[PDB]
């Protein structure tokens, strides 16, 4: 029929190449500091579409949003530090971590632009993959309470603190969130899209006593009503 | 890819017998087994497959469908069924006599278990939203053509599996948060 | 099995040298040359055979029918397909065929045809439903059924197949005729062999007859007129 | 006088690179392009005017109204035709124009929409017979008549000529619509110079229309459904 | 007479190209969000000029325009998020919706300059008609309380929904203006141009009991006046 009707926005990279919550730290600087382990499978949004797929290895651009409980944007600095694995906590808000000097800092004020950083692809394996069908340890894996069934160890990638660069206490309950874009996308082994509500971060578990049917249910199956 | 339609979406039906349209002998003759909408994004039976589910992520879609029907029985039942797409106008049709008149398929069991059915994209618009009236492309029903027979010493009941699959012309446009998640708090 | 081509030869549209009529005839070739589906009839043990005359079986139903009633010259050529299935424990064999200007006889001993008995209108043009022979024998008609393997004609034999398929040009002593007036063939299906089977086997044996009007003109139009 | 071509534009099928919906489509070409007339309108010394909502005058008449109503989509042009003549001692003129999609206002003074006055069906797509207006001077819609002449448009100048006949084509934004959902275009004839003559002349002038759907085509073949 | 005055100024494109109020969107802060219905025939100046033609096709731009009740800029975030119809709508200032991973979202300071998006043809049918004799459903289509008459679904483009992006409630009236500007436009079949006051946004109704006359009123048709 001569169609022109176009297909491009079905690719890959344009369906994940869009920013979306990935996470939210709390800090009460009245601490001083306030830490978040780096998992981005905590909001359900972005994990529906991420676990569509088995190996997925991207870049990607990270996005910080700063604000406070009644939303003011009180001129202060913040420092926002990404500690890797291995690398040594920061203790207080003063403590000697703080002189980043071979770690990547951002130094930003909380009436500046929200802060715009590029991730590479990080991690030992040649991808990260959300399902690891076992255990990452030779051992006797009791039958009780199991754990670290899914653990999958080339996904762990240190972690992002936050802290109020000030002489003192400040005073400041502040709330910042993370959003994260994928770039340069690419994905392996398809698998079915999940019918069943979330209810763990890290473990795929589903409530065997509340299963909610795939479709809604109708009168009978000679009408057309759902 | 094809994958299988939860046809039989009821309150009765409940675990795999969702996917199952049973087809068993009749003697009233002309008789109708089942009937289903043919919007993808739409409540109901497509909600089970993968095409819905991706079509669910977008705004506007177009092209054509298909519909594969897999009879499960012994080898010694046999029978004819009339696959019917009608386009939109007016209600589900209650006969076979008013079904036949729209598109169709005459399919007959044999040494080949399954049969296509392919909705052909009858619309006046480039594009068809997914209930976001002016859309609905029309009902797909499914009639006893001529019956079930069986000889002696085997089941009267068989099943009919249905798979709903995409087309070649078929594509999608303005991507949007699908309606499929809840939030409710932060830990999962 | 395989499809019969009623005296080999395919249907086709009334070419120049052979019209009388003049005025353009009307081809909607898409929505009249299509499949139309029958109700069913149920095959039982003592069935007769049914019938249907054929430009009147479809002279009420879709496109074609409004074609047909709003026109007054009609032509075109059939596909006929007829489908009965039973199990492999079932046995049986119905002889499927077409007969061109299939007269209806009279069933009565009256010599004086001014009192003599005759077919009422519907028994001669049944319409969708058909009707069932009173004496397949003589095939309603006088003349005897073994030799109606002269026709154009198919076997439906349980243990074999279960379709029947003949494709059939037309057959008219003029080019074009009037649908409501004149059938210009029938379409007879009998069990001349009966239908057995054993305890347990499915009883609801069902007969359907599917058509195809290829070929299709119409002409001489006026308003829409069906008796 | 002479013949207005709407647009400059002649009717044509719609062409590769334009279609969307997958299937072949019919056209019956000689049975439903052709030219239908209307019952007449009696023009008055105080006739407002009238109007028809045209894909759907000709929805029940004819093999057009039955196509229609068999299938699912339609697209075709026209061939408008308003007849009226008198004698050379009567005087008048009437403006005859087309409004491709004529949506008709509703007369109130309502704020709230819902609550607010609307057009019943009827009033909307008339049929056969028309409808009359309310206020010609605001087209019944809300805006002057006064520019109706930049829509195709002729004039009835009873001095002048007796005839008014308008070409339009396929005017819409998808190449195929429904046909009982979707009215194209209107006719509208208003007399906006008063209808005159003297004591011994004729008092019955009528008004006819007749029309012909020039390249008619149907899709989206299923049940007969009209409304 | 060798006339040189020019006529650039006349074409459609020249005479749609400019900003124009479309919308009103009122947050309290006080529900903690706001949504707006995308439809531009609310306000007169825009809806007589795009009246003009039966059928317009074109891109346009959207900028967004936000104070206080009192006028003040205190600098806050605020997230514009526009949702494409079926997408769920947000239900509260922290519902899950707008942890947008699909949705375009902007994220804007109180105190920034007005945000200005750009936004393509996105119409099922081949243009925007403004005028759609017929209803939009095979039915009875009651001859008392009518409406559906002018529906044109090919219209329908989602909704647009503001909220204030905070802990908690920031007791911020706000008022946010929607300008829109016509881009690489055509237009097909003029109309009369309306002379009627207007009555509904989606209706073209007019007082019948008080018609206006398209000229002012003259003392005689001998005179020279009006």
């Amino acid at each position: 029929v001569v169609n022109r009707n176009g297909v491009l926005e079905t690719t890959i990279n344009h369906f994940f190449s869009r920013s979306g919550l990935v996470g939210v730290v709390n800090l009460t600087d009245g601490t001083g500091y306030a830490t978040w382990d780096i998992d981005i499978m905590g909001f359900v949004q972005l994990r529906r579409k991420c676990e569509m797929f088995t190996y997925m290895r991207f870049n990607a651009e990270f996005t910080f949003v700063t604000t406070t409980k009644n939303g003011e944007a009180r001129p202060y600095m913040l420092q926002y530090m990404y500690v890797p694995p291995g690398a040594p906590k920061p203790t207080g808000r003063d403590a000697f971590q703080w002189q980043t000097a071979t770690n990547p800092s951002v130094f930003v004020k909380l009436t500046d632009p929200p802060a715009q950083v590029s991730v590479p692809f990080m991690s030992p394996a040649s991808a990260y993959q959300w399902f690891y069908d076992g255990y990452p340890t030779f051992g006797q894996h009791p039958e009780t309470s199991n754990t670290t069934y899914g653990l999958c160890p080339n996904n762990m990638m240190g972690t992002f603190a936050v802290r109020v660069v000030s002489r003192e206490a400040s005073q400041l309950k502040l709330q910042t969130r993370v959003y994260m874009k994928l770039k340069h996308v690419r994905a392996w082994v398809p698998r079915p899209i999940r019918s069943q509500p979330y209810l763990l971060k890290n473990f795929p578990n589903y409530d065997s006593s509340k299963i909610t049917n795939s479709a809604r249910d109708r009168s009978s199956i000679k009408q057309a009503n759902m | 890819v094809e994958t299988i339609l939860e046809v039989n979406n009821t309150t009765e039906a409940t675990g795999l017998t969702r996917l199952l349209i049973p087809v068993s002998s009749q003697n009233k003759a002309d008789e109708l087994c089942a009937a289903f909408m043919v919007d993808p994004g739409r409540i109901g039976p497509w909600q089970s497959t993968l095409v819905g589910q991706i079509c669910r992520y977008y705004t506007q879609w177009s092209g054509s469908l298909k519909v594969t029907f897999m009879f499960t029985g012994s080898f010694m039942a046999t029978g004819k069924m009339l696959v019917a797409y009608s386009p939109p106008g007016s209600a589900q049709p209650a006969n076979r006599e008013t079904a036949m008149l729209g598109t169709h398929v005459i399919w007959d069991f044999g040494l080949q278990s399954s049969v296509s059915l392919v909705i052909p994209w009858i619309s006046n618009t480039h594009f068809r939203t997914a209930k976001t009236d002016y859309y609905t492309a029309g009902v797909v029903t499914l009639w006893y053509q001529t019956n079930y027979v069986v000889p002696p010493e085997t089941p009267g009941e068989a099943y009919i599996i249905a798979m709903g699959a995409a087309q070649d012309n078929f594509t999608l446009k303005i991507c949007k948060d699908t309606d499929e998640v809840t939030q409710q708090a932060v830990l999962q | 099995a395989n499809i019969v081509l009623a005296y080999g030869e395919w249907p086709e549209y009334c070419p120049d040298t052979d019209a009388t009529a003049v005025d353009k005839p009307t081809r909607p070739d898409v929505s009249v040359n299509r499949f139309y589906t029958l109700d069913s009839k149920m095959w039982q043990e003592n069935s007769t055979g049914w019938y249907w005359k054929f430009p009147d079986v479809l002279n009420k139903t879709g496109v074609f029918g409004q074609n047909a009633q709003f026109h007054y010259l009609y032509r075109s050529g059939f596909c006929l397909h007829v489908q009965c299935n039973a199990s492999k424990f079932h046995q049986g064999a119905l002889l499927v065929a077409v007969i061109p200007e299939f007269v209806i006889a009279g069933r009565g001993s009256n010599t004086k045809p001014n009192e003599a008995p005759h077919p009422g209108f519907t028994t001669t043009f049944p319409g969708t439903t058909g009707a069932t022979f009173h004496d397949p024998y003589v095939l309603d008609s006088g003349v005897p059924l073994s030799q109606a393997l002269i026709y154009p004609h198919q076997w439906i034999n349980l243990r074999t197949n279960n379709c029947a398929t003949v494709i059939v040009p037309y057959i008219n002593a003029v080019p074009f005729d009037s649908a409501i007036n004149h059938s210009n063939f029938g379409l007879i299906v009998i069990p001349v062999s009966p239908l057995k089977y054993s305890s347990g086997a499915t009883t609801a044996i069902p007969i359907t007859i599917t058509i195809a009007p290829l070929n299709s003109e119409f002409g001489g139009l006026r308003q829409a007129v069906s008796q």
